[PDB]
């Protein structure tokens, strides 16, 4: 039997296209966007869904001062909350 | 990886307030989660992305800790990235997985993500539109109904995205 399906569904993109060129002092520095994504993923994967963790990432980046980032959530076709349920 | 774990009471505290508004997850014993990292550090004619080794270490480790077998591919052309994404879409582990993560890290422009052979004169670009197409329901039926998280680090070569204002 045949059923109908959306061709594009259940996507979420999270992008930083805010300029991020290499630092003069300590060039082997990790991207702050990635570092901050990881810190929020580590802390909030248990309690928040990804759509929310991406917001929390943004909220933490609200005030520019050093390395200024404002990453967008894009192309969202999520129909449900995606909870990572760490260790389940 | 220091991922704060989810307790059983806290898990069902989540499962209760929002019922059928949460993506189902497969059992830990027999799920085969996959995640793909493509990271371009060395380029033909555009600046070396140093400290990407730290971004790879970080993301792999994290994704691994969320239960994903992580592939890591380095310094690819847009044609190579496309092919690599095609292979990933037809991996059978997806049929027995509940989700996936894609991570791209490179130099960005208007069109999208820079390949290694890229130059402003002879462009080598993979476009975001193409990433989604290879992972959609049609061209990837195994991941259908399952969350696909794409994470892109595509810094555009512009002036800082900040402005000064009088307060
Ligand atoms: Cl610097």
């Amino acid at each position: 039997a045949i059923k109908k399906a959306h061709i594009e569904k259940d996507f979420i993109a999270f992008c930083s296209s805010t300029p991020d060129n290499v630092s003069w002092r300590h060039p082997t520095m990790g991207s702050v966007f990635i570092g901050r994504l990881i810190e929020h993923m580590q802390e909030y994967a248990c309690s928040c869904d990804v759509e929310e963790i991406f917001r929390k990432v943004r909220f933490s980046f609200e005030q520019p001062d050093g390395r200024a980032q404002m990453p967008t959530t894009e192309r969202v076709t999520l129909t449900r909350c995606f909870y990572l349920f760490p260790g389940h | 990886g220091n991922v704060k774990l989810c307790s059983l009471e806290e898990a069902q505290r989540i499962w209760k307030q929002k019922s059928a508004e949460i993506y189902p997850i497969m059992d830990k014993s027999s799920r085969t989660r996959l995640a793909l990292i493509i990271c371009n550090e060395e380029f033909d004619s555009i600046p070396r992305r140093t400290g990407a080794e730290v971004d790879i270490t970080g993301m792999t480790m994290l994704l691994q800790n969320l239960g994903y077998s992580v592939d890591v591919k380095k310094n690819l052309t847009a044609s190579d990235m496309t092919t690599e994404l095609e292979a990933f879409a037809h991996r059978p582990e997806h049929k027995t997985s509940d989700s996936t993560f894609l991570v791209f890290m490179s130099h960005g422009i208007r069109e999208g993500i820079c390949g290694k052979k890229h130059s402003e004169q002879v462009p080598d670009i993979l476009q975001l539109n193409a990433i989604f197409n290879m992972l959609n329901t049609k061209n990837c039926p195994s991941l259908k109904d399952k969350p696909k998280v794409i994470i892109i680090q595509a810094a555009r070569g512009d002036s800082p995205g900040v402005v000064w204002f009088k307060d």
